[PDB]
RNA sequence: UGAUUCAUGAUAACUCGACGGAUCGCACGGCCUUCGUGCCGGCGACGCAUCAUUCAAAUUUCUGCCCUAUCAACUUUCGAUGGUAGGAUAGGGGCCUACCAUGGUGGUGACGGGUGACGGAGAAUUAGGGUUCGAUUCCGGAGAGGGAGCCUGAGAAACGGCUAC
RNA sequence: GAAACUGCGAAUGGCUCAUUAAAUCAGUUAUAGUUUGUUUGAUGGUACGUGCUACUCGGAUAACCGUAGUAAUUCUAGAGCU
């Protein structure tokens, strides 16, 4: 090709936007933003698809240029925005706010959060170094880049960033003994401690984690974002609390449910 | 005798009005016309305007006997004018179409001045 | 063979017509823009110094300044200058186009010449609110710098 | 950082510096110093430069491809393999130039030839093992009568752009 | 508001499978070997003043108006404005 794709396939779109073969040609196709577009949710799938909000295309345009909805604390009015994990979305005009957070099969999940916790997010900083005149400034994974951050705070670490400062206000050192969540590969949705990681020289470091049910399992470093300090994570849990279970165990658990109805 | 029975049914204020899906049974009819669907609707959600409704995708399941489609009722004249596409306006009796011809729509326009 | 005459000086234009040869000696081998001295081109033009400048001929090319040779060239030139104008034409376009050399001569039909010598608060608010950002982007500076110089 | 004369800082100079807002919308609304659109001051639009990010590309490592030996030597002056210094490029690199060395591939099939050969995901038949197919809607590549050269532009060797044969 | 200048886009999409047999391509790497309009976050002093808190405002072109050429074309020349 002569130079960038604009277009984007329906059958090649990521499957966990759960777009279906038949619904048509193409699928939304991210803009660039914040999040790397596979591992995004566009807002058109947000308000069309999730929560019937619209039913077409325009619908959501016209949802849009009408200022409503509100990602991360200001207003994007681009439709196929790449609002992303840990992301808020809020509607004030029915004063309604989401955090964009898994579940265990790997699919993005709108959190309902309260106005409280709607204010902060958190952020997993990508590295520190210095900048002009030798300041020194953090990466976040999602784009944000903050000047004079706390000596202490190094790469694969989590910070918690208010909103409406737009300052950092704690942070998590990625270590040994900390909640977890993890955003890619086949365990991505599942929650747990990080409880080894064994480095490799040359290579990608491996952590190893356990559930709180007991399930062991293991993921590579890039795929982890840690949530809380200690056993308790600091942010909401969805549905499930980030525990996967066994196509058996569901089975079980709707025949089980298929006694009461 | 027919009866109407609504479902999925949720009020959205992003576009100020409420969406439905219609459940229609007729037993003994062939089929409820859209229009009389408007009038019948108007007077269980008591809308004081029956141009706020709108119906469409209608099914009409083998069988016979029963009917499916999509519901809208809006809160305005203002709110359907611009919440809802100009066809669906049309088939309801608010606006008014056009037509086209595609030489010189802008072909020969292109090379004059 | 025919002649444009205009003059913006006052801003009149009008053509007219002569097929006489020592009526135009003085108007062949020469070049646009050059000064003429309407005394050849007939007794109704002493006082008036004509300048020639452009003028197709027949088949309609016009000349070039610079091709001294009364033939018919075939230049690439650009979008958007004299003798090429091309509209719909997407920047960066040229074209290999025919026209005639800047040296008057028997060969041109129409010469086109022209007569040398006759016989607020917006604003200051605006200004002001750019320089109340240059100061607090220096005020956010030293507020911001020397909050993590004391750790 | 697995690893850097790294990030980055100081210093001395340099350049005929791409740059560092002469732009546009509604809103009004505190208060006098000439009480003078008066001192202000907001919410936005567009635009310049740097870093990071995102959208990508270009090069790139390892392993893997059908038939043919009635195709056993092939490449190398003229780049063939490597070295040094350059030039060019967005950048690595014989990519190209100068000089120097004599290498490099090959019965584990090089080089050549055939392909009615774009590659893959896949398709048909399938006890198992297999055999045959894959122009075609997804991914990657390539072309726009055949070659070649370009301008514009962040991005094209573009063809519903140009120039030449 | 038409037209017109300015900006942007037209390098995506669509079609085909001719050339191409370590080539393309697939899985897997690398850039500490580079470019990247745009999105997103952060950021921005000194232009000369002998660095002692800023120092002034250009001409010219379309749309228009008008005289033409050529058999001819979003082929084209000259003049008056802004
Ligand atoms: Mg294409
Ligand atoms: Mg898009
Ligand atoms: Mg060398
Ligand atoms: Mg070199
Ligand atoms: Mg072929
Ligand atoms: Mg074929
Ligand atoms: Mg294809
Ligand atoms: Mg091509
Ligand atoms: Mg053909
Ligand atoms: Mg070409």
């Amino acid at each position: 090709a002569r130079g960038l794709k604009k277009h984007l396939k329906r059958l090649n779109a990521p499957s966990h936007w759960m777009l279906d073969k038949l619904g048509g040609a193409f699928a939304p196709k991210p803009s660039s933003g914040p999040h790397k577009a596979r591992e995004c949710l566009p807002l058109i799938l947000i308000l069309r698809n999730r929560l019937k909000y619209a039913l077409t295309y325009r619908e959501v345009q016209s949802i849009l240029m009408q200022r409503h909805i509100m990602v991360d604390g200001k207003v994007r009015t681009d439709k196929t925005y790449p609002a992303g994990f840990m992301d808020i979305i809020s509607i004030p005009k029915t004063g309604e706010n989401y955090r964009l957070l898994y579940d265990t099969k790997g699919r993005f999940r709108l959190h309902s959060v309260r106005d409280e916790d709607a204010k902060f997010k958190l952020c997993k900083v990508r590295s520190v170094q210095f900048g002009q005149k030798g300041i020194p400034y953090l990466n976040t994974y999602d784009g944000r880049t903050i000047r004079y951050p706390d000596p202490l705070i190094k790469a694969n670490d989590t910070i918690k960033l208010d909103l409406e400062t737009n300052k950092i206000v704690d942070f998590i050192k990625f270590d040994v003994g900390n909640v977890v969540m993890v955003t890619g590969g086949r365990n991505t949705g599942r929650v747990g401690v990080i409880k080894n990681r064994e480095k490799h020289k040359g290579t990608f470091e491996t952590i190893h984690v356990e559930d709180a049910q007991g399930h062991q399992f293991a993921t590579r470093l890039g795929n982890v974002f840690t949530i809380g300090k200690g056993t308790k994570p600091w942010v909401s849990l969805p549905k499930g609390k980030g525990i996967k279970l066994t196509i058996i165990e569901e089975q079980r658990k709707r025949d089980a449910a298929a006694q009461a109805a | 005798a027919v009866t109407l029975r609504t479902r999925k049914f949720m009020t959205n204020r992003l576009l100020s009005r409420k969406q439905f899906v219609l459940e229609v049974i007729h037993p003994g009819r062939a089929n409820v016309s859209k229009a009389d669907l408007k009038e019948r609707l108007a007077k269980i959600y008591e809308v004081k305007d029956s141009n706020c409704i709108f119906v469409f995708k209608f099914r009409t399941h083998f069988g016979g006997g029963k009917s499916t489609g999509f519901g809208l009722i809006y809160d305005n004249l203002e709110a359907a004018k611009k919440f809802e596409p100009k066809y669906r306006l049309i088939r309801n009796g608010l606006a008014t179409k056009v037509e086209k011809s595609r030489k010189q729509i802008k072909e020969r326009k292109n090379r004059t001045k | 063979m025919k002649l444009n005459i205009a003059n913006p000086t006052t801003g009149c234009q009008k053509k007219v017509e002569i097929d006489d040869d020592m009526k135009l000696r003085n108007l062949y081998d020469k070049r646009i823009s050059q000064e003429v001295v309407g005394d050849l081109l007939g007794e109704e033009f002493e006082g008036y110094i004509f300048k020639i400048m452009g003028g197709c001929d027949k088949q309609g090319f016009p000349m070039k300044q610079g091709v001294l040779t009364p033939g018919r060239v075939r230049l690439l030139l650009h979008r958007g200058t004299s003798c090429f104008r091309g509209h719909g034409r997407r920047v960066g376009e040229r074209r290999r186009k025919s026209v005639r050399g800047c040296i008057v001569s028997q060969d041109l039909s129409v010469i086109n010449l022209v007569i040398v010598k006759k016989g607020t608060p917006l604003t200051l608010q605006r200004k002001r609110a750019r320089i109340a950002d240059k100061k607090k982007r220096i005020a956010k500076k030293k507020s911001e710098a020397a909050e993590y110089q004391k750790l």
